[PDB]
DNA sequence: TTT
């Protein structure tokens, strides 16, 4: 019940708003502030109370299970809740079925992790919520600004510049001494490194000849081929850094050479959608959503057959196979997919996506275009990428052990995008954080 | 020594092709 | 550079 000034003055005004008819609400509170902490207060209290429409959101699946597995009551994504809009957006449209309690009948509406909100998702919310629904939200203003790849404007999410979601702010740091909360609070002011060297669990960085073999030296020590990789992560910038850095972590943890082996646990990068076809109408149903982890059963390297109406001849494309196996707290689903490992090979899919665009730009040789073969086609494939090394983009909303960073690739990221990349860079790994 | 520009891309280039794996 |  007592904290700091912020936490007790953010659960009244979020209390005194929500009572009361109009107000937005939305807390901005940095790290070490305890908004994973002062979050929980708002939810116990409420549940103890005659306060009733209490539902949970998420901007992605990770973010989801950390409040969950903190709270009791069940949450779900923001998009589950909210008419389902897949990864290209729509409304209206389920495709999973989990008797979801997003009946849009509710007093309150929390959702965490605003610092990934574009515009898109926040007009479709706004379009959507009654006239009762009261938006709650907490994150950190100095985290990466949304993607956005259809504006120049290098915004952050509309959750603290709205008219109505007038927000407080968290401000003073309450761990006497953190390592770690002591570089993210100067990082957040534009200052990118220091060492700081205490209790021998802390922040400390690589520099010299050897400056990635001691560093991956001291990688493979933290862990030494455990298997068990779920805690110790590093992280980069680029797609093009990534792919060299679990490629070198493989080759010492699972020895291979082999861009998957069997039995291994890899991570997601597109919804799996398991489409049916009814009465010429088609539907869908989510098996695998975005973030959600998997294993592998079996590994085969094929080839396939592929063919679009309207285009001469047959293509060749050569692609992996391979079944797949829930992981985790999910429930149990089994089916397979198909993954192309080569950036060669990478190429001659996209040219029968591009030549077959032409047909269709215009396909005047009788009728209407056959835009199906398009998507039909494109919907066989995903995108995938290893535990161990993920970037910084996706590597959000989880706080992890041992936390690995990389810098050469950052110089490309502009000034704002920086401070808030190094902001997320740091504050992943809990204890120990190493860097170069 | 200022030069963070180069002290960077030694960094990048050893990544690049990282020594003969053990 | 970014999903």
């Amino acid at each position: 019940d007592d904290l700091t000034e912020g936490q007790k003055n953010a659960f009244n005004i979020v209390m005194k708003a929500i009572k009361e008819k109009k107000h937005h609400v939305t807390i901005n509170g940095p790290a070490g502030t305890g908004a994973t902490t002062l979050t929980k207060f708002i939810i116990e209290a409420l549940i103890s109370t005659g306060e009733t429409g209490i539902i949970l959101a998420a901007p992605t699946h990770a973010a989801k299970k950390i409040l969950s597995k903190l709270s009791g009551k069940e949450a779900s994504t923001i998009h589950s809740i909210l008419k389902i809009n897949p990864v290209t957006y729509e409304e209206n449209v389920l495709f999973e079925q989990k008797e979801v309690p997003d009946l849009a009948k509710c007093r309150v509406l929390i959702c965490d992790e605003v610092s990934m909100y574009d515009r898109k998702l926040f007009k479709i919310l706004l379009s959507t919520i009654p006239p009762w629904c009261t938006i709650i939200g907490i994150g950190d203003n100095k985290q990466i600004r949304p993607v956005d790849p259809g504006e120049n404007t290098a915004y952050i999410s509309p959750f603290f510049t709205h008219k109505d979601f007038y927000q407080c702010e968290l401000t003073e740091v309450k761990r006497s001494n953190a390592p770690i909360i002591d570089v993210a609070t100067d990082v957040r002011n534009g200052k990118w490194i220091y060492d700081k060297v205490v209790d021998g669990h802390g922040v400390r960085g690589f520099t010299g000849d050897t400056a990635l073999r001691d560093f991956m030296v001291n990688y493979f020590s933290i862990v030494k081929s455990l298997d068990d990789l779920f805690e110790n992560r590093v992280m980069a910038f680029t797609n093009k850094s990534v792919d060299k850095l679990n490629s070198i972590i493989r080759k010492k943890i699972f020895e291979t050479d082999k861009d998957f082996i069997v039995g291994e646990i890899i991570v997601m990068q597109e919804p799996l959608f398991k489409t049916y076809k009814i009465d010429g109408k088609p539907v869908s149903e989510i098996i695998f959503n975005n973030g959600q982890l998997v294993r592998i059963i079996e590994a085969e390297y094929t080839s396939t057959f592929v063919k679009a109406r309207g285009v001469p001849g047959e293509y060749l494309i050569r692609h992996w196979d391979l079944t797949v196996e829930t992981y985790g707290d999910d429930e149990y689903y089994r089916e397979k997919i198909k993954i192309i490992s080569s950036d060669e090979e990478l190429y001659k899919f996209n040219l029968f996506l591009g030549k077959t665009a032409e047909t269709y730009k215009n396909w005047n040789k009788g009728g209407k275009a056959p835009w199906s073969d398009f998507w039909d086609a494109k919907s066989q494939f995903s995108k995938v990428k290893a535990l161990p090394a993920s970037t910084f983009h996706k590597a959000q909303g989880m706080s992890v052990d041992r936390a690995f960073i990389y810098t050469p690739c950052i110089h490309y990221a502009d000034v704002e995008l920086a401070q808030q990349l190094l902001y997320v860079g740091v504050t992943r790994g809990r204890y120990d954080v190493f860097y170069v | 020594a200022a030069t963070a520009a180069k002290k960077a891309d030694k960094v990048a280039d050893d990544l690049d092709a990282f020594n003969v794996d053990d």
